[PDB]
RNA sequence: CCCAUGUUAAUAGCUUCUUAGGAGAAUGACGUAGCAUGCUACG
RNA sequence: CGUAGCAUGCUACGUCAUUCUCCUAAGAAGCUACCCC
């Protein structure tokens, strides 16, 4: 394993091999056999100790890693999953989903959960002339990949207005976040 | 002619008369006698062919409910039953008879015209309602109809019969109380009228008509007047179920005993009921044979706890709910006042009062210190009432000052693996294989829309004739174990760092409370809970873990002054049952290194002709009534006949009961009452569960062997078990333990089981089980109806006929009959959906990081093995991708902890764990 | 625990623990913060010591790691290697570090004590990392200069209302004012605890404290006052968010005929619209401060938060905004200790309504629309980096003038800071040039604007205006006392008390004063309400009286005195003891 | 394999939810759970779609909480 | 272990060994000398291990015992925890109401299930939706365990307080229903 | 030679890792006994 | 030829060092049954 006993070793079993290449003889025999095993011995003490070391530092590499890793990943946790959110719904490529997403890019959010059931409600802001153009025409609201019936466009102010006041040149005379409230058709 | 016998059956209480059947011949019917002979032994449906009943109708010729039986029999019956009516005459629970000799064709018979009997005797009521099966149900509905119950539109519903889904069935059968009620009074006056005029004769079920009156005095022999005996034992213990599913004393709480009277008002202070529940007894049941003691406390063994526990779990829906649990009374210590509950009160054993209460006590140690602060005492009496209209069950306070609510937030998800499972071909459409097993959430109001489950848990008043004997049975398969309270220091903790009750986990673990104590006031503890009852909050939380449905998990944490007794009592024996290999009771049997296969060819311990079949209770521990549990504590703890006295072996039965049975659970932040099943979270309830599963399988066996029709059973042995089989149920005070061994032995010969408290796999005798002489299903169906009080539909029950496939679904692991090395096996193996589903769904946001789990993708590729034995392809493919998930993992942990560090792991040894060697290892019978 | 370098953000495990701040570093860059300056301690996840029994080298040029241990040469592995080595220091992440240029800043910014001028210029001009590393560094060196301070005990206590001092020899005295609070503790052999925090306000007579405090315990002999720093919390968000034109007014909905007045500022609130970020520059008293409110008024549907650094500051922009806002939809927020008083009028504490006013260390973690900082002179790179992490907005702007005083910048004893070098904004606008530039002087009287014109501006401010003849100065010289580095001025409150009912129309004449010391004494001799000049920022009073309360190099500074002077409406009178500044500008004699 | 990747996005985006603190609104954590529940169940994929929308239109309708403008542009 | 005086004897008889090599000494004096040596070494080894046993020993003991020292410490805080919160609980009685029921009871023994149907002075209702709190608590003082209870306080299942007025079948559903109403009793 | 600030039970089975103990086996060093052999001396 | 002294080889026991196996205990992490299908 490349340190000093292992030196010893290495020598002393050399010369042990020239013993064997030898091997005609009884007491120098037998004495460089005997210091052949105890170099050998003294040698594998240190390969112990070494080897313990090296498995004892190795429940402090594992335990460190799963350590930092841990505390890396539970503490980047609220960014993470809201990365992964959008990955996956990038991934998906549903009409409805996307369309949503393409519209809460641009002001234009719902300002209660979407429904259901045909003939419910759904209050949803529109940010400019621009969205309002896209999404409405004339009565119809396309939202969400469906069409909704315009029940009231109430402006900044809560004051209602008429679909007839919202043209291009009358636009910018408005307080523009118009809560448009729809019914699902 | 069939005219002048019609014009003298009318006699002289004119009434208009059709005749059922025809032409002054016998009608014959299929009714539901209870009889017992030299031939014939049972309570079972036979066809009655001696009596041309006839029927009368009223003005307007509308034929009401009242028949004219004209029984006719030898002349010896006759002139004997004539002296017998004519001593029985004047009390008003007998029938009006009338004594004719009518010329039929060419000799005179003699006729014994009963008259104005209903059409359904009693035991054709108690019958239908025990051995109930949902296709054949006529005499039923035919009762139910009849009695104004339900207006014939009720049976066009879905599940019009079932307890758990259509709760407003009880209201129907809570119409027959007044019907049943009198009944019962009625058998007292005939019972009086008997013992008054000297009559010794047996009391059958089937000899009252369902208005109250009797008929019947054939084999009535009659002795000296004023001495008279009539035998009850089998006419109470068959009406015993019926007791409490049609809740026939409920006229007992109007006060003088009326229903149009209003409700009567006990006084709120008023525990000690026993002079009540006596005269209950002395006006019901007044001529039962054996004795009754009020509070339990009193009885001799445990057998005659089941008794009067079973008699109380009747007498006690009478007395105010408000009335039960613990009995507070005002101590001082140091001269400072608490309120401490020196006992119990239980609607099961009556009054329990404690013998080591300490008024004017200075100091407290640490026993009396958790003592104090176990008990829901202070607690309740300490915080403001509580009215929740969520739950239909009590609300006994509500400790903080706002109700809290607890969600389930949603599991995470293993983005990585899902993307490697959908790279493998996975999660296709049209798959074999696809997610199933998600992680639910949940509402706020979940935890206390779950503790509402409790609602189905009726009091029901088991049988106790036959209980007192399927007990015996039980404890026969519980023999081959050895048990005994053990001293505190050889109590074995499996995990310590788990919460502790309500009141205790305010502080710390278990491992606090089991550190903190030493061994002598650990074992002081344990010998305070044999001489007096420590109440027991127990908190109810809801369990965040993959599921199916998405019905909330709710478990039971019960206080550590609970589990830390229970340990102590119930360890030996509970460390016998888990390391005996070869029982009815196989928990501790490792399904790895082939004992699955060894569970499976220790089932079919030499049955005759063998099919598997497995039932499912549902509900099981929210709708197991209090005797059962009562029962199964009882036969756990028959094993001290040694090591602990009798009243030593009360109170821990009462504490049993208190801390686990009937608790108060805090649901919430609020105490509420909790009616009875039980709760899993205590040290026996694998166990207790176990015993009550086995309870009902032999309970269903008896029934079924009873039941049949008696001489159409031609191996003339088995006869002879059904007429000893009655004898030793109903005829018969003191055990018979000959032939108790001899019926185990018949079940285990014929009905050889598997029991994993209540996952049950039976290899029943397809012959016998057919002929009737083993509970098949329908049996099941029927005990649990009565018993149990649920309906187990049976779609959720299987039976397999071949054995080369194994039992469908055991511990919710398959079987399959797989070739290895060179013999056949049994590989169980899992969903192959949920292993899926518990790999892409982690329960905690670490076990998404992939490469620090390794040593959970290798427990779960363990578990998912048998798969790749698999006939179908996309189950075998689950392991490959779990196999090739695990080196993608090591590859890419590999990676980065080169990266981090700079020397890769020297002594590495995670390239075994992606080789199926591995995991063949672990099934094969070596280790 | 691994984290970011700071000069080149690579992942690293190693802290140059010898800095202040104990700042992540990578590999070769700790290898070059370690062979150049002096600094010789590299903690990693465990700290370079020499884990003998006994030895203490902790130099990361020497120590060699042997087994699972660093130990020095005395005790040395046979088997080992040297850390500092092969041009790197061995830590996590040994082979994907790459090294900056920047190791030169990090060692001129670490090393440094701040109290050289070229600090200052050399910890505003560097990459973003190092302004953020460099205002952190200089934070914690305030902050531990606070532990070189005095501890206070009690002899005999005076009455409940008034307590006597004891300070302990040897430490130098903590002046008496708002900011440094006490805690009290009694180490009389037991209860090594905290009881309580207070506050001193030294009294007229002798040397003794009403002391105030968040409670009324009484004070016994073993009790006694100590100070202590909260913490400095790492700050992460960039000074400046990156800028980026838009093409059209995006996130800002404006309103039809928004009033008469702000009818020339519409240009300007399009621009601040147009862009992210914005930077108005003008002298003082020029619509800066009402410029923002009348944006809000502009932009009605869009939730503002208005911050400033100081609490004067924002309490000014609160006043004229309620003056020109709804109440309805307004707000304040104060901290919960609250040393000073503040503008208990809207309906304070309330995050979620639409105008929240606050200061630039009590502001909550939230959104907004547009968030105006305003006196972005009296701000450091901390004030900008928190304002940009704890909130985020659509449109920020940054409103002040850079010829103003600046922060007070304690830890500064030698050399004057360049305008452009206060902080990040500063550069900003006196480099590459303000975004919006207002200048008529819409407050002061022309006399003293006038003269302002001339000493701190190049003769090119204007204002619509005439001579008030109100505009006073009153040659004098003064008693100097030097108490607590809190200066006080016999003579000068007896001055203005004797030529106070002369004039019984200046009643309302605010104080001025450059020390707190000076400002709180004399609320007992004239009554008058008072503030102090750092504070004087934001707010306007009808008369005023400036005190050049002792001649030091403070008071001297010209940008103190001017802003000073510019907050008069109709009255001024100035009593000036500096020769020159009594004939520097241009009143009447007096 | 479109179906059973609306029962995953949905387990992420109501673990999103949870984590923007919307737990402590019960009528919203109501219908969010709800909503949750009924799309792991439905077994046909235009009724977990229209569940889907459903549920995404919490997250978006709390105006500041995420960051949409940032998060989608990263196409 | 090199403190025992076997390992001064090993390192003395290496010595001689050494010196017997530097100086070249003959065979009788060798073997002599690797003999002692021998003996000594392996005195000092068995030595050796004996001290690594007792020092083990001597370690186990200390962490025994500093582990109970911790144990015996945590029972005593839980103790002081355990009678802080019965002393508290005891304080909060309504201790007049209580003695006199108690006190009206035959031998002192009272259900626990009245013990705050008639001593309680707060009570808390859990009302689920609009028809239960039509029929259990309209007005403002209803009825509940014969006794008049007045209503203080009506606060929704978000822990945000309802003024009356607010619950109206054409307001019902813009709430969060589980409704607790805090009354006391009067 | 001084002035701004604080937002989640019981039971059971199994896998992996660590420590301690015991036993066994293998090798080596050493010590003490017993057996055989070789040399010198006295008798 | 016995004995004494020294030396060489061989068997039994004991101390120590190393490796391997098995077991027994304690501790930590994880999975499944449990839960509703
Ligand atoms: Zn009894
Ligand atoms: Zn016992
Ligand atoms: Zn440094
Ligand atoms: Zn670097
Ligand atoms: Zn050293």
């Amino acid at each position: 394993s490349s340190l000093p006993s292992y030196a010893a070793f290495a020598t002393a079993q050399e010369a042990y091999e020239q013993a064997v290449a030898n091997g005609d003889s009884e007491v120098v025999l037998k004495k460089l056999k005997k210091s052949l095993n105890v170099a050998k011995s003294e040698f594998d003490r240190d390969a112990a100790m070494q080897r313990k070391l090296e498995k004892m530092a190795d429940q402090a590499m594992t335990q460190m890693y799963k350590q930092a890793r841990s505390e890396d990943k539970r503490a980047k946790v609220t960014s993470a999953m809201q990365t992964m959110l959008f990955t996956m719904l990038r991934k998906l490529d549903n009409d409805a989903l996307n369309n949503i997403i393409n519209n809460a890019r641009d002001g234009c959010v719902p300002l209660n959960i979407i429904p259901l059931t045909t003939a419910a409600k759904l209050m949803v802001v529109i940010p400019d002339y621009n969205t309002y153009k896209n999404t409405c025409d004339g009565t119809t609201f396309t939202y969400a990949s469906a069409l909704w019936e315009i029940q009231q466009v109430v402006d900044a102010d809560s004051k209602i207005v008429q679909l007839s006041e919202i043209s291009m040149d009358n636009s910018p005379n408005l307080a523009w976040p118009l809560i448009v409230t729809a019914l699902r058709a | 002619d069939a005219q002048s016998f019609l014009n003298r059956v009318c006699g002289v209480s004119a009434a208009r008369l059709t005749p059922c059947g025809t032409g002054t011949s016998t009608d014959v019917v299929y009714r539901a006698f209870d009889i017992y002979n030299d031939k014939v032994a049972g309570f079972a449906k036979f066809l009655k062919t001696n009596c041309c009943r006839f029927q009368e109708k009223d003005e307007d010729d509308n034929l009401i409910d009242s028949y004219f039986v004209v029984k006719r029999h030898t002349f010896s019956n006759y002139q004997h039953e004539e002296t017998i009516y004519n001593l029985l005459k004047d009390c008003p629970a007998v029938a009006k008879h009338d004594f004719f000799k009518f010329r039929i064709d060419g000799d005179m018979v003699p006729h014994i015209s009963r008259q104005r009997l209903t059409k359904y005797t009693m035991a054709d009521l108690v019958y239908a309602l025990r051995h109930f099966d949902e296709g054949n149900c006529d005499t039923l509905k035919e009762i139910l109809v009849t009695y104004n119950c339900c207006d014939d539109d009720y049976f066009n519903k879905k599940d019009w019969y079932d307890f758990v889904e259509n709760p407003d069935i009880l209201r129907v059968y809570a119409n027959l109380g007044e019907r049943v009620r009198q009944a019962l009074l009625k058998t007292v006056q005939f019972c009086d009228a008997m013992r008054n005029a000297g009559i010794v004769g047996v009391l059958t079920l089937d000899n009252q008509d369902l208005n109250g009156n009797w008929y019947d005095f054939g084999d009535f022999i009659q002795t000296t007047p004023g001495s008279g005996v009539p035998v009850v034992d089998s006419y109470y213990s068959l009406l015993m179920p019926i007791l409490t599913l049609t809740r026939a004393l409920t006229a007992e709480s109007h006060v003088d005993t009326d229903l149009t009277k209003p409700y009567i008002k006990w006084d709120l202070l008023k525990y000690d009921f026993t002079e009540e529940r006596l005269k209950l007894f002395d006006r019901y049941f007044k001529y039962w044979d054996q004795t009754y003691h009020p509070n339990c406390v009193n009885c001799l063994d445990d057998r005659c706890i089941l008794h009067c526990a079973n008699f109380n779990v009747l007498f006690s829906t009478v007395f105010p709910p408000t009335s039960f649990g613990p009995l507070v009374r005002k101590i001082f210590v140091d001269g400072v006042p608490f309120v401490v509950s020196t006992g119990y009160h239980f609607r099961e054993l009556g009054v329990v009062h404690n013998q080591d209460v300490n008024l004017h006590s200075s100091r407290l140690s640490f026993k009396e210190l958790l003592v104090y602060a176990a008990d829901p005492a202070m607690h309740a009496a300490s915080g403001n009432l509580l009215l929740d209209k969520r739950t239909t069950c009590f609300s006994v306070a509500a400790l903080t000052n706002n109700v809290a609510f607890q969600t389930v937030k949603p599991g995470n998800f293993n983005k990585d693996f899902y993307d490697f499972a959908v790279s493998k071909g996975f999660f296709k459409e049209g798959s074999s294989v696809e997610l199933k097993h998600f992680f639910f959430a949940q509402d706020g109001n979940a935890a206390i829309s779950d503790y509402d489950y409790y609602r189905y848990n009726l009091p029901t008043m088991c049988d106790i004739r036959q209980l007192l004997f399927v007990v015996e049975v039980v404890d026969k398969y519980f023999d081959c174990y050895d048990g005994g309270c053990i001293n505190a220091n050889q109590v074995i903790v499996n995990n310590l760092d788990k919460s502790a009750g309500f009141p205790f986990n305010k502080w710390g673990k278990a491992r606090l409370y089991y550190d903190s104590m030493s061994y002598e006031d650990q074992d002081a503890l344990f010998a305070y809970t044999k001489r007096n009852v420590i109440p027991t909050i127990t908190q109810m939380n809801l369990k965040y873990a993959i599921s199916a449905k998405n019905r909330a998990r709710t478990v039971a944490g019960v206080s550590i002054c609970s589990t830390m007794t229970n340990r102590q009592f119930h360890q030996k024996l509970l460390k016998s049952i888990a390391a005996t290999r070869g029982a009815t009771v196989v928990i501790g049997t490792s399904k790895f290194y082939g004992g699955w296969h060894n569970m499976l060819k220790t089932v079919y311990s030499d049955v005759e002709n063998p099919h598997l079949m497995g039932w499912d209770y549902p509900k099981c521990d929210r709708a197991m009534p209090n005797m059962l549990r009562i029962m199964a504590s009882l036969v756990l703890a028959r094993k001290h006949t040694t090591c602990c006295s009798l009243s030593h072996r009360f109170y821990r039965l009462a504490n049993e009961c208190a801390q686990v049975l009937s608790e108060m659970v805090m649901c919430g932040g609020s105490l509420y009452v909790k009616p009875g099943g039980t709760s899993s979270g205590d040290a026996t309830t694998a166990y207790a569960n176990s015993v009550f599963n086995i309870c009902q399988a032999v309970t269903a066996n008896v029934n079924a062997l009873l039941s049949t029709d008696g001489n159409k059973i031609a191996d003339k042995y088995v006869r002879n078990l059904q007429h000893r089989l009655y004898e030793c149920l109903y005829r018969n005070r003191d055990v018979d333990t000959d032939f108790v061994n001899e019926f185990y032995a018949y079940l285990r010969k014929h009905f050889s089981m598997m029991i994993l408290s209540d996952d049950a796999v039976v290899c029943f005798n397809s012959t016998y089980a057919s002929q009737g002489l083993v509970a098949s299903i329908k049996n099941f169906k029927s005990v649990l109806y009565y018993q149990n009080n649920v309906f187990m539909s049976e779609a959720k029950c299987w039976t397999e006929t071949d054995l080369t496939k194994g039992p469908h679904e055991f511990c919710s692991q398959h079987t399959m009959l797989v070739k290895q090395g060179d013999d056949y096996v049994y590989l169980p193996y899992p969903d192959p959906s949920r292993i899926l589903g518990a790999g892409c769904f982690v329960d905690d946001i670490v076990k998404t990081d992939g490469t620090l789990m390794i040593e959970r993708f290798v427990s779960l590729a363990i578990d998912a093995y048998p798969l790749t034995k698999h006939p179908n392809q996309e189950y075998a493919d689950v392991f490959h991708l779990y196999l090739q998930y695990i080196r993608k993992l090591h590859d890419e942990l590999t990676g980065h902890m080169l990266d981090m560090y700079s020397v890769m792991l020297t002594n590495d040894n995670t390239s075994r764990y992606w080789e199926p060697e591995f995991y063949e290892a672990m099934y094969t019978p070596h280790t | 625990a691994v984290g970011a370098c700071v000069l080149c953000n690579s992942q690293t495990s190693l802290r140059c623990g010898a800095c202040i701040r104990r700042p992540f570093l990578c590999c070769k860059c700790c290898y070059d913060h370690v062979i150049s300056t002096s600094h010789k301690l590299v903690l990693s996840v465990n700290p370079y010591v020499c884990n003998a029994p006994g030895c203490d080298v902790t130099d990361v040029t020497q120590l060699y790691l042997g087994g699972m241990s660093y130990y020095c040469k005395s005790h040395k592995p046979p088997i080992s290697f040297p850390l500092c080595a092969n041009g790197q220091v061995f830590g996590l992440y040994k082979n994907t570090c790459v090294g900056s240029d920047n190791v030169t800043d990090f060692n001129a910014i670490a090393t440094c004590d701040w109290t050289n001028a070229g600090d200052y210029i050399l910890a505003n001009t560097c990459t973003e990392r190092l302004k953020l590393f460099a205002a952190e560094t200089l934070k914690a060196t305030e902050e531990t200069f606070k532990l070189s301070y005095g501890i206070a005990t009690v002899r005999e206590v005076l009455s409940d209302r008034e307590l006597h001092l004891s300070w302990e020899v040897g430490k130098p005295r903590p002046p008496l004012n708002r900011n440094y609070v006490f805690t009290g503790y009694r180490v009389t052999k037991n209860s090594k605890v905290q009881i309580g925090e207070y506050t001193f306000e030294k009294g007229d007579y002798g040397d003794a404290v009403v002391y105030r405090g968040t409670t009324t315990y009484k004070l016994n002999v073993g009790d006694y006052f100590v100070l202590t720093s909260h913490t400095v919390m790492p700050l992460s968000a960039p000074t400046l968010v990156p800028q980026e034109h838009y093409v059209r007014i995006t996130g800002l909905y404006p309103t039809l005929n928004i009033s008469d007045e702000f009818s020339s500022n519409v240009a300007n609130y399009q621009k601040v619209g147009m862009q992210k970020y914005s930077t108005l520059q003008g002298p003082p008293g020029t619509g800066k401060s009402h410029f923002a409110i009348g944006l809000a008024l502009y932009y009605p549907s869009a939730r503002i938060v208005y911050t400033a650094c100081s609490h004067a500051a924002v309490d000014a922009l609160c006043e004229k905004a309620l003056k020109y806002l709804p109440i309805d939809k307004c707000s304040r927020i104060i901290p919960a200790r609250a040393r000073v008083e503040c503008f208990d009028k809207f309906k304070v504490n309330s995050t979620l309504e639409q105008y929240v006013f606050c200061t630039v260390n009590a502001l909550p973690e939230t959104t907004a629309d547009i968030v105006v900082f305003d006196e972005i002179s009296m701000a450091t790179n901390y004030d900008l980096s928190v304002v940009n992490a704890r909130l985020r907005a659509k449109h920020y702007v940054y409103i002040g003038d850079p010829a103003q005083l600046p922060a007070p910048r304690t830890l500064l004893t030698k050399g004057t800071l360049e305008p452009e070098y206060f902080n990040s904004v500063c550069r900003l606008m006196k480099t590459i040039g303000p975004d919006m530039f207002l200048g008529t002087c819409r407050r002061c009287p022309a006399e003293i604007v006038d003269t302002v014109s001339a000493l701190v501006y190049d003769n090119k401010l204007k204002a619509h205006k005439d001579k008030s003849a109100q505009c006073f100065k009153m040659f004098y010289k003064g008693v100097i006392t030097h108490d607590v580095s809190s200066a006080i001025n016999r003579p000068q409150i007896g001055v203005v008390r004797e030529f106070l009912t002369r004039n019984p129309a200046w009643r309302k004449a605010v104080f001025i004063s450059p020390y707190n010391s000076q400002n709180a004494v004399a609320s007992k001799i004239l009554g008058l309400p008072t503030q102090t000049v750092d504070s004087s920022q934001g707010s306007e009073y009808d008369y005023v009286i400036f005190t050049q309360t002792t001649e030091t190099a403070h008071s001297c500074n010209v940008n103190r005195f001017n802003v000073a002077i510019t907050r008069a409406k109709v009255g001024i009178l100035c009593i000036m003891s500096d020769r020159d500044l009594y004939d520097k500008l241009q009143f009447t004699s007096l | 394999s479109k179906m059973s990747d609306v029962k995953c996005t949905s387990v992420v985006l109501l673990s999103v939810l949870q984590q923007l603190r919307v737990e402590s609104s019960s009528k919203l954590w109501a219908q969010c759970v709800q909503l949750h529940n009924d799309i792991l169940l439905a077994k046909d994929t235009t009724e977990a779609f229209e569940k889907m929308v459903s549920l995404l239109s919490v997250l978006l309708s709390m105006q500041g909480a995420v960051d949409i403008n940032k998060l989608c542009e990263e196409m």
